[PDB]
């Protein structure tokens, strides 16, 4: 009864968010940096349980939502105050600390001395609504200026406070419609005799008193982050509802989960029912969720406030810088680094559109010895009789280049570009070689040929691949198969890492029907189980020498797609494979 | 040129034993000095409870028993130290139930097991379960011991019998475990027996063992989703949340229901701007309310997809403006691979090494991606023969597999993110290696996406992790 959706709770105050007042609390400033008085009383409670340590100490194990029930059923077995409940606070000071009115300033100058107090989203926008005159009024009881502070920070001016001091102005101020007003208002009958308080600052606080209730008279309450704990508090509250016509826009409390109510609450918005005044115990989550939610919506926001208000754009700061190391445990890669950031290509203009799906299936039955792209035009490394011959149809147009300047980020954004480099590159790199080519999954393969599986370019693979400086078998056929034959492979991937581009390997073994693979998987596992770093190693240096020419010149070797032909490619992908070593 | 800057390495984490006390390895630590003691707690009396046919309840019984006396490695384990029975190591009784708390099932399943069905068996689980909530407060953990008949139809592509049954039991505050056939066979007691005892005691609220370097003031939080299909056809998104201090533990949850999200094309959802600050305010809230309303002073956001523009000024508004915020997101799978290569000295000069990489090396590529380890070679926890290190992943991988962290904000320095990551990696308490591939955040909070996913309604709970996991 009396509930209400958060959305409901957001047509009605962006209609009437000029007839609304707040009334805050302790809850609206836990997000800032400072407890509220459930925590205070909570690690009073714990440490008077035992369970820590009970004299002096910090940095509790376990709080969990278990353990405090316990803990708070434990206390009430006894007889201690109910929750909730403005004893509460005292009491279980006095029981913990047993005097020593030093160690109490200890325990309060080591809870909240070393606090750094910051605002969050809530308090910016409440501050922004505060400027914007949509928002009037309104009421805390806190002790703190995180209000104050957001105001001068969205603002650039200061706030007026009509706390004890200038009491009897806050009616004035309301009467002769001052409208920015922050009033303030004290706890229960224990923060007089802190500060020593004369019954003339009694009287101030009913003058704050009167204050509500004339407001009252013409606001709305959207009363948020409060309790219940203080007393006083709520007789003027229910002194406020027992004024005719009390809050005619209606009366709101919102609680981050009604689950966890409090029973006081629920007395008063029964009381508030009963009387005929239009109350409802809304969920809106947590305070910085619902003033966002409030901000997202609001109307007419000057520019200088909306960009004060929230984060301005987060550059990318995340730029850590390394350097070059030197000691001697070292890490080698299996990246070939490239370095051509320039290619050539041919291009032609089709008169009818054709599709990605068309092109492909063309290929396939009209199979070519040239490459082509598929985004939105077609650009082709092949030759001029071949291009010609695939498809005919005379939509030609031009034949004039284009030259790719800086594929590194081309090749990052798009993705069929990238497969379109890498056969390139592949085609380049298998030209006049006698090992094989697959296109499996788009994860370009190199097996070594069956046929010839006995040549000396082989030999070093065969040693390198065999048992105690043995030769091995590179070509054969699984056990209990006799339609599985296998060979090593390596596989070749392009990738682009922060403006670079690297050729990636990684040894594998191939099987030739592609359709069998269960003892296919089976037979890889058995082979691959004994191939650690040392036999990696001389694995990983044979396929290098055996696809990048040779080695031991340390230089970077050049090969070229299609050499007799107007369009073709170079590439100079270097010989030593990327290592690093440092700390020192 | 292709030096590829400079490499590191992270020292191996340690962790904190009872009476202060200080190990790399987690169950030699358990064995000489035992489980981590703050305050009582009141795992004082780890009392359990059944759920079997009776027919099968005998080996659950034998397999308490076991739980209670000593069993040893019986081999060349090389990482199992010998279990010395729950009185040892645990320091705490664990109490056989009596006839009392013996609730079972008594034909319905069978036949419905036989048959491949999902949510009745779980249902009819529910109120056997019922039945001992009846009785609830007489014990701490309950154990579930589900046949190889029932194993029959525990999953069929996405519904996990168990995992629907975990979901089912936990939004009302009750921990299982579950025992399948495999703990009883296998052969290898010491193995099992390290694998259950730690289970158990985490489940019944105590703490195992806990990280040795906890004064840095920091919070890690995870992020996961789960795609669900509520009734009348729509798409849901379970955007779990899930905090930890510098010292592993982590007790609780934030699980969020979404309608509005994004999803690429591999069915990724991506949060609004308004949901991901709703779900990070949400997660301060729990994570003051457990800490007595403290706030940390730098917060790590760990996800698996990368970060939106909406998502990261998400984050920057639900904590403070004095409050440093580093978002990490870390990819499993890469096309790099390493290998070491030693030598010289005076013998001979440099060759590949006989071990792979170290554990905790890790190697910066660009301005904004790097390369952890989390894998490889590790010494001083070998047990078979001392000064030799360990692959410990030699039967699966020959060879381990970095990973990728790359960092939407943050100021500098690789070393505090991959430090924490590295430290947080050893924190997992079902699981008895010494390591896992990834940070306990991102399977923690996986895992229990995954088990709120099977909810039929809209959840918006703050949960407990001892029902879950
Ligand atoms: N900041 C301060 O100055 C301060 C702090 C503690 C206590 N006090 C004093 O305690 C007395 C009683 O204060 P109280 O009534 O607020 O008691 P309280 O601290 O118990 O109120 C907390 C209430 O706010 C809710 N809340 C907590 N965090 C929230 C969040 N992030 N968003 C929304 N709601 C949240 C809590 O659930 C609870 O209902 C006052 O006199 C007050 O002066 C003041």
């Amino acid at each position: 009864m009396d509930v209400l959706t958060d959305n409901e709770f957001y047509q009605h105050y962006l209609q009437n968010s000029q007839h609304m007042m707040w009334f805050l609390g302790a809850g609206t400033s836990r997000s800032a940096g400072l407890p509220t008085a459930s925590d205070i009383i909570w690690d009073l409670k714990h440490r008077y349980y035992c369970l820590h340590e009970n004299q002096d100490y910090q940095k509790h194990d376990i709080n969990n939502h278990a353990i405090k029930s316990k803990i708070q059923s434990y206390m009430d077995s006894k007889g201690f105050p109910l929750q909730w409940s403005p004893e509460e606070y005292s009491f279980y000071f006095e029981l913990v600390f047993r005097d020593d009115y030093e160690a109490q300033r200890k325990y309060l100058l080591e809870a909240l001395a070393s606090r750094k107090v910051s605002l969050n989203i809530g308090h910016r926008v409440l501050a922004a609504l505060l400027e914007m005159n949509q928002t009037k009024v309104v009421f805390t009881t806190n002790f703190d200026d995180v209000i104050e502070t957001a105001f001068s920070d969205i603002s650039g001016k200061h706030l007026s406070v009509y706390h004890l001091e200038g009491s009897y102005a806050a009616l004035s101020a309301l009467n002769t419609e001052a409208f920015p007003i922050y009033a303030k208002i004290h706890g229960d009958f224990r923060y007089q005799k802190i500060k020593n308080l004369t019954p003339d600052l009694q009287t101030n606080d009913r003058e704050i008193h009167k204050c509500f209730l004339a407001a009252a008279i013409r606001f709305g309450l959207v009363v948020s982050g409060y309790s219940g704990r203080d007393e006083n508090v709520m007789t003027m509250l229910r002194a406020a509802i027992d004024q005719n016509n009390a809050f005619p826009h209606g009366l709101y409390w919102t609680v981050p989960s009604i689950s966890k109510s409090e029973p006081a609450v629920q007395d008063l918005i029964t009381y508030a029912q009963g009387k005929g005044v239009r109350a409802y115990l809304v969920e809106t989550g947590t305070f910085d969720e619902m003033l966002s939610k409030i901000w997202r919506q609001v109307k007419d926001k000057p520019a200088a406030i909306d960009a004060k208000v929230r984060t301005a754009r987060v550059c990318p700061v995340s730029i850590p810088l390394p350097g070059p190391g030197k000691s001697f445990p070292a890490l080698r890669t299996n990246a070939l680094p490239v370095v051509t950031q320039s290619i050539r290509c041919g291009v032609v203009t089709l008169a009818s559109p054709i599709t990605f799906s068309e092109l492909k299936e063309r290929i396939s039955q009209k199979s070519p010895k040239a490459l082509l792209t598929y985004t939105e035009k077609v650009l082709f490394l092949g030759g001029e009789p071949e291009i010609r011959k695939i498809f005919s149809n005379d939509e030609i147009n031009s034949i004039g280049q284009y030259y790719i300047d800086e594929i590194a980020q081309s090749v990052a954004a798009s993705t069929f570009l990238k497969s379109f480099v890498e056969e390139a590159i592949l085609t380049a790199l298998l030209r006049e070689k006698p090992i094989l080519h697959r296109v499996r999954h788009r994860t370009h393969y190199a097996v070594i040929p069956n046929a010839s599986a006995k040549d000396d370019r082989f030999l070093d693979l065969r040693k390198a691949v065999g048992f105690k400086g043995d030769l091995g078998y590179i070509t054969g056929n699984v056990t209990n198969a006799k339609e599985l034959s296998w060979a090593e492979a390596v596989s070749i991937r392009l990738e682009e890492r922060g403006g670079k581009l690297w050729i990636m390997l990684k040894p594998e073994i191939w099987i030739k029907p592609l359709d069998r693979r269960e003892e296919a998987t089976d037979f890889i596992r058995s082979r691959r189980r004994y191939r650690f770093n040392q036999c990696s190693y001389q694995i990983l240096d044979a396929w290098i020498k055996i696809l990048f020419g040779s080695i031991g010149g340390g230089g970077t070797v050049n090969i070229s797609c299609f050499p007799d032909a107007e369009f073709k490619a170079e590439f100079e992908i270097g010989t030593r494979t990327a290592f690093s070593l440092g700390v020192g | 040129l292709s030096q590829l800057a400079a490499h590191s390495t992270i020292p191996e984490p340690l962790l904190l034993f009872k009476d202060n006390r200080t190990d790399t390895h987690p169950l030699r630590g358990l064995s000489q000095y035992g489980p981590y003691s703050a305050c009582f707690n009141l795992p004082g009396q780890v009392r359990l409870a059944y759920l079997a046919p009776t027919e099968h309840m005998r080996k659950l019984d034998a397999i308490v028993r076991e739980l209670q006396n000593p069993a040893t490695p019986k081999e060349a384990t090389n990482y199992y130290v010998e279990y010395g029975g729950f009185e040892k190591v645990f320091k705490v009784p664990l109490v056989m139930p009596q006839e009392h708390l013996r609730c079972l099932a008594l034909d319905e399943c069978h036949g419905v097991a036989a048959n491949g069905n999902g949510l009745a068996l779980a249902d009819k689980i529910v109120q056997s379960m019922s039945g001992l909530f009846r009785q609830k407060h007489a014990f701490d953990v309950l154990l579930v011991y589900l046949p190889a008949s029932w194993k029959k139809c525990f999953e069929y592509d996405g519904f996990d019998l168990h995992d629907r049954i975990k979901a089912k039991v936990a939004p009302l505050n009750l921990p299982i475990q579950i025992i399948n056939d495999t703990a009883l066979t296998r052969q290898c007691r010491a193995n099992v027996m390290w694998g259950v005892s730690v289970a158990l005691y985490a489940k019944a609220g105590g703490i195992p063992w806990k990280l040795a370097d906890w004064d840095k003031d920091e919070a890690y939080i995870g992020l996961s989703y789960a795609i669900k299909k509520n009734a009348e056809g729509q798409e849901y998104t379970t955007c779990c949340s899930q905090v930890f201090d510098p010292d592993g533990t982590g007790f609780e949850f934030v699980a969020y229901d979404t309608r509005e999200f994004i999803t690429d094309r591999k069915g990724n959802p991506y949060l609004s701007y308004q949901e991901m600050q709703s779900v990070l305010s949400k997660s301060l809230h729990l994570y003051q309310s457990s800490h007595n309303g403290r706030m940390p002073r730098k917060i790590f956001i760990h996800k698996t997809t990368h970060f939106t523009e909406d998502e990261i000024q998400g984050a920057f508004d639900s904590f403070s403006s004095s409050t440093e915020i580093e978002l990490v997101q870390i990819i499993q799978s890469t096309n790099w691979y390493g290998l070491k290569v030693d030598g010289k000295k005076g013998d001979k000069p440099v060759a590949p090494a006989s071990y792979p990489v170290d554990r905790g090396l890790y190697q910066p590529l660009t301005e904004s991606e790097c390369l952890l380890w989390t894998q490889g070679s590790v010494m001083g926890v070998n047990q078979q023969n001392p000064g030799q290190p360990v692959f410990k992943e030699a039967a699966l991988t020959p060879l381990p597999n970095p990973i990728m962290l790359r960092r939407f904000s943050g100021n500098g320095g690789w070393h505090a993110t991959c430090s924490s990551i590295l430290a947080l990696t050893k924190v997992d308490w079902n699981n008895n290696t010494l390591y896992k591939k990834l940070p306990v955040t991102l399977v923690y909070s996986q895992v229990f996406a995954d088990v709120v996913k099977q909810t039929p309604e809209i959840v918006n709970e703050i949960y407990d992790y001892r029902f879950f996991m």
